[PDB]
């Protein structure tokens, strides 16, 4: 089993609407 | 078309080239997952058994092939008989390739036909003909009807008897003849004769490569057949003691895994008695490890209670002192499992004695902390994962030894090179998740990690920042100070991706610092790139900023908090706006929306209820004496319009819980976390409901003392256990001035006013299925009435009856087996008159079970009414350990209802 | 030598009346396109006309004329029901057939006009057209005396007879300016122009084309009011997917029959 259970960070569980938001954002890649 | 592919293919058969047959031949196992039609089935597989009798031995290998790709839809053919029959026909033939691939072809056709005679014979004189591949296909083909007849199982084992004694045939051919005495488990007296055989097998044959199969194949059919699982046991502890070949006791190694991981309440005293002894007799660090690894998984599980459980010291046990000392042994993988073994029977068993292995357990934990901390390996990290399984299930099940072993953990933080600071801080994450002590104890250090992270870290500084800042609001779980907030934004600012600062706001949205929050989301918001993406980070943003704003509350100060209130609110109205604005066609936001409404709905209601609370001295008392007379009040005792105004809000309360139950049992996708929380939310609203109702109306009435237990620490959140404190508090209040005072309510108001700020100042946590969702299960419902193309309704003559035939598939994101498990359909129908006791008369509702994916269902309706009616329908999909979970579309269809000219004229005459 | 690729859009649709344009196709499928839907399209018409008493005027085989020309209503129960010819039923059973009664005695003084809406039918989904205006008149009746009858409708196409035919008037045309020549034209100038033409006032005929074939047909339906256009159009191209694949099967079989 993992380390912690209720892990929101983990890469592959992360669903399509951030995907896109992730996919975006490391395009991004700063912040001011 | 269907059709047409099938007589394609068929044309593709009949052609002269042996590789366009081949095409054909091949190119059926995609038609059939395609068309799952049974005539259609038949049919082609009809096609397949005439070219299998008549083609040229490489069409006969592809037929085999797809036979035993296409296997599935085998259960729904017609025809047995005849293809049986031409299949069966072709292994006369003198070809023993021929005969050979026939026989894999009858292995394959196992599943349809486990009882054929003539097939059982044909496999059992070829199993003792000579043309080797030939041979082993006849193995193979007793192999698998073995595993489904039983009959045909004693027939080869005595024949398999016969054969082995007999002697004739090499050893290669004797290894390929041994496992089909797995499929002996159809009975008890084959599995003793098959026992017996195996026994003297290995007595008969003592080389490694007998010895190997043998032995796998003697436990799997113990496994199986379940009746003589000590004799097993203690027949490979006498070969794991005897035997000295090192591959054999590797053997015995992933044996007894399977067999602990399989029956662990099998496993008697003795046995593990044995097993120590062994472990401790051995040389070597390799199967050392693997008695380590068994003894870590019976450990885990419940047998540590049948070793410890009396009609001995347990230090005189000597199980302790292997576990000891190979906890303390040099190699990391043995001290692994050593601390494995020490943490599952400290959790487990609670004798007296057992506090000094608590002590050596833990400081060998720190050994282990250490090693892995400085190893750097991928075995070290493993054992390291390991070593922070040990250390939340240790702190979660005693919780002892927690700020020990907090700080050892910060020890560590101090001493680690980088790379288990993820994995460490992700575990100290979890016990301070649990106990909310451990951060602010020591929050400096953490911090200090925190600002050496930039010129500590080149390739995965977004990881470690995330779980460290996970942890920091974790710490700061309070208000979060300006100037660590500021040391915060300088690293992030100085390097980080846009997606990493972006986590560490939603994990402060998770924990509850929406100040941060709010910074980070209006950094996000200047940025972005999209539109649904913009919106939906402005209203985070501003239900970050609301927050804030409530959280910035002072106790007993009722004028302050209301208008604390009003700005939060208007700061939710922007949200929740631009979350509309955010809301799309696809990955519609419903769940948020809607719990976000109702958040908004219960701080309205908080808001009205301090209003009342506040003109509760606006002359209602004087109202009630005016009107009617004060002794013997006609409208109540101490009669007031703000005791109307507080029934007016017990309504509504009563009314927001049940939505709040509606929005649960309608979301039902969440974890166990977020649906936690929502019941919580809940709790909270009928917590106001219940006061309200216990102790404005009447207290007589009520008679209600929370005479059940409450306040124990079984939460899975400190904000669960903040809310529960609450609760407590409120509960003992009322309760003590449940019968204190007269209706009046002279410091009732004060009461309720102390449970709205108390139930403020606990902020909120925003949770995982408000973001990130996962196991998205949906029901299609589609049904299948008479085809209303248009909105046009559906005539029915009126005097007979009405089908719907209602039809639903269930489809899965992901795994489909996260959380919940869809186990059976409730669908429900009814009728409403369109044309205005509303046709509420069928009521219907029908439990199907969906075997599969797909399911259909026939319903009845009957009506005489002249109007138009529209016929619902829900899904009520209900799980494994059974909730209503109220989902689906809930589809509405038209139906019109005509009559006979001549019914129409006999009413007229009548 | 495979077929071409042809273009269907329609113009504007009426519950009496269609019209659409049809490209890149041969004069020979228009054709048979034309004539598929003034011939086989089934519908629902009066057959079996039993009369208990007549002393009308007029005379029984007239009145089971006019019977048997009123239109009736067969949206979709006319492809539910099967062919009377062909159901193995004693008479008429209503898996194939509809049962219609018609009873008037003229008592008042006055004529009392039968009409298509003292039609009393045993299924609610086929009247007669009018009712879902001034009825469909079917005898003026004397007073004193009356007419009793029973009918049976049946499903049949216009092979049979025109009552069985549904399509009011097909109006099927192509090549609004003779480009393609088919007609000559010894007054061009004194014939008139066609609505769909778009040649110049003064010229009105297109240039002779040395190389093409007629095509754009353009199409006007107009029903009788007992289906809408759009059906009788499915209902006939269905029908034509059933008659050609009924000729590929028995003429494969005579195929067999030969080899
Ligand atoms: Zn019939």
């Amino acid at each position: 089993a993992h380390v912690w259970e209720d892990n929101w960070d983990d890469d592959n569980v992360e669903d399509d609407f951030s995907n896109q938001l992730r996919a975006e954002l490391e395009k991004h890649g700063y912040k001011m | 078309d269907a059709n047409s592919a099938l007589m394609e293919l068929d044309k593709g058969l009949r052609s002269g080239k042996l590789g366009e047959q081949c095409e054909a031949v091949v190119r059926f196992p995609r038609l059939f997952q395609k068309y799952p039609f049974p005539i259609l089935i038949n049919s082609a597989f009809l096609k397949l058994a005439d070219v299998f009798r008549v083609g040229n031995n490489f069409l006969r290998l592809c037929v085999l092939k797809v036979t035993q790709q296409s296997e599935k839809h085998l259960e729904k053919i017609l025809n047995v008989d005849e293809f049986v029959k031409r299949i069966f026909s072709v292994i006369h033939s003198n070809d023993p390739v021929a005969r050979a691939i026939t026989l894999r072809m009858l292995g394959s056709l196992a599943s349809i036909i486990p009882e054929r005679k003539n097939a059982h014979h044909s496999i059992r004189q070829s199993l003792d003909s000579h043309d080797n591949v030939e041979v082993e296909a006849a193995v193979f083909a007793a192999a698998n009807f073995s595993a489904q007849s039983k009959d045909f199982a004693v027939g080869i084992c005595n024949k398999i008897s016969e054969m082995i004694q007999g002697l004739a045939t090499p050893v290669d051919l004797k290894l390929k003849l041994i496992p089909i005495l797995q499929h002996m488990h159809h009975d008890a007296i084959l599995a003793s004769s098959a026992r017996q055989l195996l026994q003297q097998l290995v007595t008969s044959y003592p080389s490694t490569k007998m010895v190997i199969v043998s032995l796998h194949t003697f436990t799997l059919l113990a496994a199986s057949s379940l009746v003589d699982t000590p004799k097993q046991i203690q027949l490979l502890l006498q070969y794991l003691k005897n035997d000295p070949r090192k591959a054999v006791k590797r053997l015995a190694i992933q044996d007894l895994k399977l067999l602990a991981n399989k029956t662990p309440h099998t496993w008697s005293r003795e046995n593990i008695q044995a097993l120590c002894e062994c472990a401790l007799q051995t040389p070597y660090d390799s199967l050392k490890l693997g008695m380590l690894s068994v003894l870590s998984t019976l450990s885990g599980t419940i047998a540590i209670k049948h070793y410890f459980s009396i009609v001995s010291s347990p230090r005189s046990s000597d199980l302790v002192k292997l576990a000891q000392e190979c906890c303390y042994h040099n190699n990391r993988g043995i001290a692994a499992h050593g601390v494995r073994v020490l943490t599952n029977i400290t959790v487990s068993c609670q004798e007296k004695d057992l506090l000094a292995l608590e002590q050596d357990a833990v400081f060998g934990l720190e050994s282990l902390l250490v090693l892995c901390s400085q190893d750097d390996s991928p075995g070290a990290q493993a054992t390291l994962k390991i070593a922070l399984n040990c250390m939340v299930k240790l702190a979660k099940g005693r919780p002892h030894l927690s700020q020990s072993v907090v700080e050892t953990l910060l020890t560590q933080l101090h001493s680690a090179q980088d790379a288990a600071r993820i994995l460490m801080c992700h575990c100290l994450a979890a016990i301070a998740m649990q106990l909310p002590v451990l951060g602010d104890g020591m929050l400096g250090d953490l911090m200090e990690l925190y600002k050496v992270i930039g010129r500590s870290a080149t390739d995965k500084q977004q990881e470690l920042l995330v779980s460290l800042a996970t942890v920091i609001f974790v710490a700061s779980q309070k208000a979060l100070s300006v100037e660590s907030k500021a040391v915060i934004k300088q690293q992030l600012e100085s390097v980080s991706n846009g997606w990493t600062v972006y986590r560490i706001a939603r994990q402060a949205s998770r924990m509850g610092n929406h100040d941060m929050a709010k910074e980070l989301y209006q950094s996000l918001l200047t940025q972005v790139a999209s539109e649904h993406f913009y919106f939906w980070l402005n209203s985070l943003k501003e239900f970050s900023h609301a927050e804030q704003c409530l959280t910035g509350l002072q106790e007993e100060n009722y004028s302050s908090a209301l208008s604390c209130i009003a700005e939060s609110l208007k700061f939710y109205h922007k949200g929740i706006a631009s979350l509309t604005a955010a809301s799309t066609p696809l990955n519609p936001l419903s769940f948020q929306c809607e719990f976000v409404k109702l958040r908004i709905d219960l701080l309205q209601a908080f808001s009205q209820l301090i209003c009342t609370c506040n003109s509760l001295k606006t002359s209602p008392p004087p109202a009630i004496a005016t009107t009617i007379a004060m002794t013997l009040g006609n409208d109540l005792q101490r009669c007031g319009r703000i005791s109307n105004q507080m029934k007016q809000s017990m309504e509504e309360f009563r009314s927001l819980a049940s939505r709040y139950g509606d929005l649960y049992q309608a979301s039902f996708d969440a974890d166990s976390a977020t649906l936690r929380n929502v019941e919580l939310q809940q709790q909270s609203c009928l917590l106001i409901s219940h006061a309200i109702e216990a102790l404005i109306l009447d207290p007589e009435s009520a008679s209600f003392q929370e005479y059940g237990s409450t306040g124990t620490a079984h939460a899975d959140s400190e904000y669960e256990r903040r809310m529960m404190s609450v609760y407590n508090h409120v509960l003992e209040e009322v309760e003590s001035l449940n019968r204190k005072y007269t209706p009046v309510s002279y410091m009732h108001t004060a009461c309720l006013c102390n449970a709205i700020i108390a139930l403020l100042k606990v902020p909120l946590s925003f949770q995982r299925y408000f973001f990130q969702k996962l196991q998205s299960t949906s029901i299609k419902l589609a049904l299948s009435p008479s085809p209303r193309n248009p909105a046009e309704p559906i005539a029915v003559q009126n005097n007979q009856q009405l089908a719907l035939k209602v039809e639903g598939v269930v489809q899965h994101g992901s795994k489909p087996g996260l959380f919940r498990k869809i186990q059976s359909v409730c669908l429900n129908v009814s009728s409403t008159l369109q044309s205005k006791i509303d046709n509420m008369t069928n009521e219907m509702e029908q439990r199907v079970e969906p075997h599969n994916d797909y399911f259909s269902t026939q319903f009845l309706l009957n009506f005489a009414i002249l109007g138009t009616h529209n016929i619902t329908v829900e899904s009520s999909v209900k799980d494994a350990n059974g909730i209503v979970w109220k989902t689906g579309p809930r589809t509405t269809i038209f139906v019109k209802s005509l009559e006979d000219p001549y019914s129409q004229q006999i009413r007229l005459q009548q | 030598p495979y077929a071409n690729q042809p273009t269907v859009r329609i113009t504007e649709l009426t519950d009496e009346n269609v019209k659409f344009i049809i490209e890149n196709t041969d004069l020979a499928v228009a054709n048979s396109i034309r004539r598929v839907f003034i011939a086989e399209v089934p519908i629902i018409a009066i057959d079996w006309v039993q009369i208990d008493a007549n002393s009308s005027v007029l005379h029984d085989e007239f009145i089971a004329h006019r019977l048997g020309l009123i239109p009736l209503t067969s949206d979709d129960i006319v492809d539910k029901l099967q062919y009377s010819r062909d159901c193995t039923c004693e008479e008429f059973c209503p898996e194939c057939s509809v049962e219609f009664t018609l009873d008037v005695r003229c008592n008042e003084d006055q004529t009392r006009h039968v009409t298509s809406r003292d039609l009393i039918s045993n299924s609610p989904r086929v009247i007669p057209v009018t009712s879902r205006q001034d009825d469909i008149l079917i005898v003026k009746l004397r007073k004193g005396q009356e007419l009793r009858l029973r009918a049976y409708a049946k499903k049949g196409f216009g092979k049979e007879h025109a009552k069985w035919n549904p399509t009011a008037g097909v109006a099927f045309e192509y090549d609004p300016d003779n480009a393609l020549r088919h007609t000559v034209y010894p007054k061009p100038e004194e014939w008139p122009k066609s609505e769909y033409s778009e040649l110049d006032e003064d010229e009105s005929q297109a240039p002779y084309d040395p190389n093409g074939k007629p095509e754009r047909f353009y199409y006007n339906v107009e029903s009788c009011g007992s289906l809408r256009p759009e059906t009788i159009v499915l209902s006939a191209l269905s029908g034509l997917k059933k008659k050609l694949s009924d000729l590929q099967t028995q003429l494969s079989h005579e195929i067999q029959s030969d080899v």
